[PDB]
């Protein structure tokens, strides 16, 4: 058995498919030594976190709210630490984050999916289908978003370029 | 199998793994015939706006490389453990004599700098 | 301070001369392993050398030390 | 191919269903509480694998896994250090001025009052000062930086979370068994090669390039954050071989075996560097690269899988002569069989390295600025000498519970082991005459003085200015050691310590060491010292020799290691064990470790420790009262007790007040001590009776029965609250007093 | 929450450890609000 992903590599044995965006690629192994779910969960969150993040950092430069102060969104963060305005968001996603933790509880048990947080507000997933396509295409872009968040934090480290202004710059 | 001759007077075989061994081989094998070949391109011609490796780490091309390179031998890394663990020929045969000759012409064409500093085909050319 | 001096084909002789003694003494003294072509292997041979570059190492340094060189 | 890895694969699964169930190891405790000795029986047996389990395969894995469960601990812990280094100390303060700036990276909160522990340390800081000597480690390293610190930290964490993954990875995923650990060849080939040489070998790489030229620019006082960063060293070879220029030719003096092109920065100088008051970085340099090549030269001699190498069963069989029967056969047996025999081997040799650290830090202080620094040099001998005494104590109690489980007379016939047994009444008698003997001519030539001084007889003494005792053949051999630099180690520059003799190193005009000279009262105290370890071998070797059986017991090992008696017959057989002879022999232990510290304080104080005065002359803490008071009992309990107790009870309202406090605390858990010592369980017992009638009477009684400690647990609590009150007494007392002195 | 760890949690030095660092917690928050209490004040 071989990896679909990479050829040389081998099938892990607990990738089987059994997730969406299964590939066969854990050089590693990890999946052998912990549990997938925990993984798949915190993939979903790392991706989503990122998913936001990229689209927050381009928005900022592109409007911002006028009450605050105009500023770079990666040296935002030291203004709103200081402000309190930081704090209020960390408070809330700690107070969401503590459900979560309960999620998880249900996960284990086998009562909940890794990323479920049965979130359809605007109900646009029809029917089973239409969420198929999504699911892998939300692994996708959660996986190329987190490639993506530190692509041009890190590029705002070497030049500092807000990075709609870079893109078009040199 | 392929670039077999029996040649074998310390008898490496025996004490080591062979799949270990010709991989080791293989992979030399191809390090040196990209060496060769760009030692004797890199003269005919110059990429746009770039002894070599010092201006190189200075420039930081190598480092980039390195953490690329680095990169691609970690996932191999599992792949070789995994082997350890358990006309096209006449190409595989080619591709093992040709790397061992660029084994033979690199070493040669470095060695070559050290004693007269200069590249391989310049230096007949002069 | 001990006068130690550049490589030379002498330092070269020393050495040859310690690889090729062990090499002779390892088939006589390894206990558990044609004087030379029976039994002998790549461990022996490792083994017999890495002794000849620790001896041959120590007789260099020493005639050095003390003026032979 | 005889020596393989071979492994169990998911041998016991991750469940937290033993986690609620307390005591699940052992068929006793497992079936629950019915009275309060059920509570204690569970922590005394915990970690004693070898009574749950009789495989010893099960035996290995446990204790591997508890091995990597305790570097996990041990990274933490470093890390921790490092943390409080970066982020709560005065270190880049003290870089500046080590010789003006007191090291502290402790920090308390302010509470009840307890803020006034954060003292004026120096640099514009308030902290608790600390006597661990990391800041001198870390200037040794070349950190000279808060940001290094943050990063070795993380290094410590990532190490510590590597540890704890790899003992649950090994225990519950992937155990090897037991023909694994059966490997003595391929584990000492590997951690003499493997593990030292190459820890020394890459420690030594460091020092050259790294210690040495971060080290170099500061000694020559570039301020720290001037002094490039340690990867330009590595980079800018020109740069490097601006310091140290044999750096111009690379490896090729080191491959060609040109080695004296290397005299820059491998050097065999000897002494103190004169700025620092510390060893030459560069000796310790060419030390760490000399002992990594005969460390990787080591790890060679055993045989694993071609055939060259030592078996070391064939080693031990053939050394035997004469007097010795079988000699060494059936050693390699026991120590390929018995965890106890090499705990007990291995837990002697790292108490006697400790007692070993003590002294050669002292006296061949390695780090810069360690030596005038007081507070680190008491702290760090005195650590070391009480690790080592605990450490060699437990070596005997390993060496009980090897003979009272793991020995078997049926294949130990003849051999070392059955000689010994079969003369330890010959072993034991002469060793008791040489305990007499040595308390008789030690500690009689104190008492003679005392009553001499007293009875106003100065002449009759046994003195430096009376009767003399000198130690001569010390006195000889520091002779030899002052005149061998050009003479007996000729390309030697200075003596290996000036406490041989020599010169006086002064750093801020405090002695960085100078010599050590020995008189009478030296003579006296270091009897003293042969007389408390010979005592202290005694009880420990009595307990061994006879942990199986005794002319009194004749059965004593199906009673086992640790049990309180055999009832009062035969006269009375209470602490007959060999349990019972570890813990008479910790007491005697703590007899000795405590006046080897004393001694040192003193003598430090006294004769070597102290401030430099214009003309060269020394004026020590203590003023040189050693030679003529310390050869009376009188003399220590007034000059050295009495005398130095003043910083530890003048302490209140300052910033060492927390060492006046901990001084009556110790005070008072020692004492408290002697309830469970002089005691007996059946009066506890019977007081408990009327508690539990008061109980009844009010129907709240519970239903885990009180008990009364067992016998054996009330000598370990006893022994363990002594030696908790007399160490806490003593750490309390040197730390206030040489914190405020030196 | 899994039910075994739950159960471990209620042990007797679990709890005894956690109920005791508690009781410190407040008594040393209530000195940090209201300190040097000598007497009730009346
Ligand atoms: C390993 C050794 C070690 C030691 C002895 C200390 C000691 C100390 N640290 Mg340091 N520290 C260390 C490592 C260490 N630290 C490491 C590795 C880090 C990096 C993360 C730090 C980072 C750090 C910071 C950032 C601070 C300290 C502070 C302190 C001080 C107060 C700690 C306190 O009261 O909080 C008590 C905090 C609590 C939340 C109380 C918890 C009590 C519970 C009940 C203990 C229970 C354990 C539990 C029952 C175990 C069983 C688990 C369970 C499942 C059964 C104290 C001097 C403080 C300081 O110096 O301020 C000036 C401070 O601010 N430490
Ligand atoms: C080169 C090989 C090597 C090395 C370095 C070690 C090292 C160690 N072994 Mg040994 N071991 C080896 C081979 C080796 N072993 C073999 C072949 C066997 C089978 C016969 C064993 C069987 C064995 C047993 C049964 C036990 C050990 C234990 C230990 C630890 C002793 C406590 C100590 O000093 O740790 C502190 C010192 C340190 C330096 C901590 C280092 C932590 C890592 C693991 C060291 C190696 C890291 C890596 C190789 C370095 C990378 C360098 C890179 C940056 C360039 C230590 C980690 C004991 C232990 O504690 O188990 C955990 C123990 O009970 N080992
Ligand atoms: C061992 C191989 C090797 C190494 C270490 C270098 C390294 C270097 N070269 Mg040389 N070079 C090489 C091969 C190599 N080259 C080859 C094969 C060619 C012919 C195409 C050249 C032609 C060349 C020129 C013309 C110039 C350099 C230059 C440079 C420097 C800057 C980096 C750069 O632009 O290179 C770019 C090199 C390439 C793009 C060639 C890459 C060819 C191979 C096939 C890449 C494969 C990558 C692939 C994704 C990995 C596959 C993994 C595997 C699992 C399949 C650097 C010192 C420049 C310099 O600074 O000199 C003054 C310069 O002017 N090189
Ligand atoms: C794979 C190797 C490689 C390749 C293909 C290129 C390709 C290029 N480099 Mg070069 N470069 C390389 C390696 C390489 N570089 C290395 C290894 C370094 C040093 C670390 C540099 C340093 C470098 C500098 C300093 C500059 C370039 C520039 C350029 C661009 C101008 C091309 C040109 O002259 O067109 C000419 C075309 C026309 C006249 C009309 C069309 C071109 C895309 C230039 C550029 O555009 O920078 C943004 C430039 O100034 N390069
Ligand atoms: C012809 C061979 C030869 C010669 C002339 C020497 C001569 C010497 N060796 Mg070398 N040595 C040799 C072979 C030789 N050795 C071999 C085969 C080895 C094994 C690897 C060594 C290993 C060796 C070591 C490891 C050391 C010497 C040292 C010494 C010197 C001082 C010994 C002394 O007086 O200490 C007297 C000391 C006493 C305690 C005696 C009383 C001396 C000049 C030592 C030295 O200082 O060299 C600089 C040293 O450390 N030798
Ligand atoms: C409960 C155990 C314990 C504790 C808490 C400490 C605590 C301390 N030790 Mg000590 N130590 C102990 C046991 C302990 N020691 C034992 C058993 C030994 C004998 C091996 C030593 C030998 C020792 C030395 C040699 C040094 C310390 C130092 C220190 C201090 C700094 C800690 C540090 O970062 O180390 C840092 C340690 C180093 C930078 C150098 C260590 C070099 C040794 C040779 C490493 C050997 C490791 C090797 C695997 C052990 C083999 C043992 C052998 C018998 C086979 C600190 C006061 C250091 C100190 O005094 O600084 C002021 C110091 O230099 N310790
Ligand atoms: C595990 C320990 C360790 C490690 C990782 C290194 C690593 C390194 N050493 Mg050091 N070194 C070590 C131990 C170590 N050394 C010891 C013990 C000695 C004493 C014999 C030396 C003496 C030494 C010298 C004298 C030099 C190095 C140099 C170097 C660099 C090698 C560059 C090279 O090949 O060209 C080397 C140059 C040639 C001409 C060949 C590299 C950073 C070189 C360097 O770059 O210095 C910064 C260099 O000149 N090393
Ligand atoms: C590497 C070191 C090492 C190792 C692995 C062991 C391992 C072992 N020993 Mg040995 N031992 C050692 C060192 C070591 N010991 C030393 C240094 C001594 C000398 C004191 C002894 C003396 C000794 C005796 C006398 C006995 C053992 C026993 C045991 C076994 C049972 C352990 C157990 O369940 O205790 C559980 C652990 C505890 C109950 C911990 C409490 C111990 C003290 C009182 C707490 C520590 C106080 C703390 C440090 C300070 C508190 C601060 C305060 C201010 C609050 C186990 C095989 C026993 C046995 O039967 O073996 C078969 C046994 O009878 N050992
Ligand atoms: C040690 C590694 C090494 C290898 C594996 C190697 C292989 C080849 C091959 C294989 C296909 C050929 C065909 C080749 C050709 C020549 N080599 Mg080269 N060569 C190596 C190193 C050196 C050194 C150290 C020297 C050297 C020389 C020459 C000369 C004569 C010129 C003269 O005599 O002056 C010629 C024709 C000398 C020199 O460089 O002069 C410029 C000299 O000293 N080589 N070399
Ligand atoms: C789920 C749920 C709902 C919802 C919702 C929400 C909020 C959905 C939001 C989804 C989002 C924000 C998806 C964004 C993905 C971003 C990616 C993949 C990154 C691409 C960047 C790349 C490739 C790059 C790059 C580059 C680098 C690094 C730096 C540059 O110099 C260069 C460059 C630009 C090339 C609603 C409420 C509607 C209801 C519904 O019933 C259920
Ligand atoms: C006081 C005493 C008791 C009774 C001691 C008891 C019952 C211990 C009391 C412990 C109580 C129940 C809890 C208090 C514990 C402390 C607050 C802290 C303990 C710290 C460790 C136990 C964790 C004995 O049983 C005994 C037996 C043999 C010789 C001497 C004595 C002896 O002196």
């Amino acid at each position: 058995d071989f990896s679909a992903a990479v050829p040389f590599l081998k099938r892990p044995s607990n990738l089987d498919g059994a997730y969406i965006g299964d590939v066969g690629f854990d050089p590693l192994g990890f999946s052998d030594v912990f549990d997938l779910r925990v993984l798949r969960e915190a993939e979903l969150k790392h991706g989503r976190f990122a998913m936001l993040a990229v689209l927050g950092f381009i928005v900022q430069e592109l409007y911002t709210f006028p009450f605050f102060p105009k500023m770079a969104p990666v040296d935002a963060h030291d203004y709103f630490v200081k402000q309190g305005g930081g704090s209020q968001i960390i408070f809330w996603i700690s107070f969401v984050e503590l459900f979560g933790v309960v999620a998880l509880f249900e996960t284990l048990q086998g009562k909940r999916e890794p990323g479920d947080f049965a979130f359809d507000p605007l109900g646009l997933a029809k029917d089973e289908a239409t969420l198929e396509r999504y699911r892998l295409a939300e692994v996708k872009h959660a996986r190329l978003a987190m490639i993506a968040i530190g692509g041009f934090i890190h590029q705002y480290w070497v030049t500092k370029q807000t990075v709609l202004e870079q893109l078009g710059n040199f | 199998v392929p670039g077999d001759a029996g040649f074998d007077p310390l008898t490496i075989s025996a004490w080591l793994d062979s799949r270990w061994l010709r991989e080791a081989e293989i992979k030399h094998c191809r390090v040196a015939m990209l060496a060769a070949a760009g030692c004797i391109a890199q003269d005919i011609f110059q990429f746009p706006g770039a002894a070599l490796h010092d201006a190189a780490v200075k420039a930081g091309s190598m480092g980039q490389m390195l953490f690329w390179i680095g990169f691609v031998e970690a996932i191999s890394t599992a792949a070789t453990i995994q082997m350890l663990q358990g006309g096209r020929a006449r190409m595989e045969l080619s591709e093992i004599k040709n790397g061992r000759l660029a084994m033979i012409g690199f070493s040669g064409m470095v060695h070559h700098y050290f004693i007269t500093g200069k590249g391989p085909i310049e230096l007949l050319t002069s | 301070v001990p006068q130690t001096v550049a490589w030379s084909a002498k330092t070269g002789a020393v050495m040859v001369l310690s690889n090729i003694l062990c090499i002779v003494a390892g088939r006589y003294v390894i206990q558990v392993k044609s004087g030379s072509f029976a039994g002998f292997g790549l461990p022996e041979l490792l083994a017999s050398t890495s002794l000849g570059h620790i001896v041959g190492s120590g007789a260099i340094l020493g005639l050095s030390y003390v003026g032979v060189l | 191919k005889k020596v393989s890895i071979t492994v169990d694969r998911d041998p016991v699964a991750t469940s937290f269903e033993k986690w609620a169930q307390p005591g699940h190891f052992s068929r006793t405790l497992a079936k629950g509480p019915k009275t309060t000795t059920w509570i204690w029986n569970l922590h005394a047996d915990v970690h004693d694998f070898d009574s749950h389990t009789n495989s010893l395969e099960d035996i290995s894995r446990k204790i591997f896994s508890a091995h990597f469960g305790q570097l996990s601990i041990i990274f933490l812990w470093l890390s921790g250090m490092y943390f409080h280094g970066a982020r709560f100390s005065n270190y880049s303060a003290w870089l500046s001025n080590p010789t003006a700036v007191k090291p502290s990276a402790q920090v308390v909160w302010p509470i009840v009052g307890q803020e006034v522990l954060n003292g004026d340390v120096g640099g514009g800081f308030q902290g608790v000062q600390v006597t661990s000597g990391f800041f001198q480690i870390w200037r040794s390293s070349g950190i000279t930086s808060e940001v290094e610190l943050y990063w070795c930290a993380l290094a410590g964490l990532i190490m510590s979370g590597l540890m704890i993954f790899a003992g649950w990875f090994h225990y519950h995923k992937a155990a090897p068994k037991l023909e694994w650990f059966q490997n003595a060849e391929s584990m000492l080939n590997h951690h003499l090669s493997g593990l030292l040489g190459l820890g020394c070998l890459s420690w030594a790489g460091h020092q050259i390039h790294v210690s040495l030229p971060v080290n170099k620019l500061l000694d020559a006082g570039v301020a720290p954050q001037e002094i490039p960063l340690p990867h330009e060293f590595l980079v800018n070879r020109d740069l490097m071989a601006q310091l140290y220029p044999s750096f111009s030719k690379g490896l090729v003096p080191f491959f060609t075996l040109n080695w004296s092109e290397y005299s820059d920065f491998l050097t065999f100088k000897g002494g103190l560097n004169p700025v620092t008051g510390g060893l030459w970085l560069s000796d310790t340099a060419h030390h760490h690269l000399a002992l990594a090549v005969l460390f990787i030269v080591a790890g060679h001699m055993y045989r694993t899988n071609w055939g060259i190498g030592h078996s070391m069963k064939e080693i031990l069989e053939a050394h035997k002569g004469p007097f010795t029967g079988e000699g060494h056969k059936g050693l390699y047996e026991i120590l390929t069989t018995s965890w106890h025999a090499q705990l007990a081997i291995n837990l002697a040799m790292l108490g006697s390295v400790s007692i070993i650290v003590a002294h050669h830090m002292y006296a061949m202080p390695p780090y810069p600025y360690i030596a005038t620094d007081y507070p680190t040099q008491l702290s760090i001998f005195t650590h070391h000498m009480w690790i080592g005494g605990f450490c060699v104590c437990g070596g005997a109690a390993h060496a009980g519970i090897f003979m009272v489980r793991d020995y078997n007379p049926a294949q130990n016939y003849n051999n070392l082991l059955d000689r010994v047994i079969r003369h330890r009444d010959a072993i034991i008698s002469h060793l008791n005459w040489i305990c007499i003997f040595l308390g008789f001519h030690s500690f009689g030539l104190y008492i003679h003085n005392d009553t001499m001084r007293a009875l106003g007889r100065t002449q009759d003494m046994f003195s430096d200015t009376a009767i003399q005792l000198k130690p001569v053949f010390a006195q000889w051999v520091q002779s030899i050691h002052t005149l061998a630099p050009g003479n007996t180690t000729p390309n030697a520059l200075a003596t290996a310590s000036y406490a041989f003799g020599g010169d006086v190193v002064a750093v801020g005009n405090k002695v960085a060491m100078m010599p050590i000279s020995l008189g009478t009262a030296d003579f006296m105290v270091h009897h003293i010292h042969a007389f408390t370890i010979h005592v202290t071998v005694l009880i420990l070797l009595k307990g061994v020799l006879f942990s199986r059986n005794s002319r009194l017991i004749p059965d004593k090992a199906n009673l086992g290691f640790r049990f309180p008696c055999d009832g009062p017959g035969r006269g009375g057989t209470c602490q007959s064990s060999a349990w019972d002879s570890v813990f008479l022999g910790l007491f005697w232990m703590y007899n000795c470790i405590s006046v080897v510290i004393f001694h040192f304080s003193w003598k430090m104080q006294s004769d070597v420790w102290g401030t430099v005065q214009s003309d060269g002359t020394v004026t020590h803490i203590t003023g040189g009262n050693f030679a003529q008071s310390a050869i009376t009992i009188n003399g220590w309990l007034r000059d050295f007790l009495w005398a130095q107790a003043s910083q530890v009870i003048q302490s209140y309202g300052s910033a060492l007040s927390a060492y006046g406090l901990i001084f009556l605390g110790a005070h008072f858990i020692w004492a408290f001590s002697l309830m469970f010592l002089f005691s007996g369980r059946g009066y506890w017992q019977e007081l408990i009776e009327s508690i539990v009638w008061a109980h009844n009477k009010l129907n709240v009684a519970p239903a885990i029965q009180p008990r009364a400690l067992s016998i054996t647990q009330g000598r370990a609590v006893g022994l363990a609250h002594y030696l908790l009150g007399g160490i806490g007494t003593t750490w309390a007392f040197f730390l206030a007093r040489i914190i405020s002195v030196g | 929450m899994d039910s075994n760890f739950l159960k471990y949690l209620s042990t007797a030095p679990v709890l005894f450890t956690v109920w005791l660092s508690f009781t410190a917690s407040f008594i040393i928050e209530a000195n940090r609000f209201f300190p040097d209490m000598l007497y009730f004040p009346m």
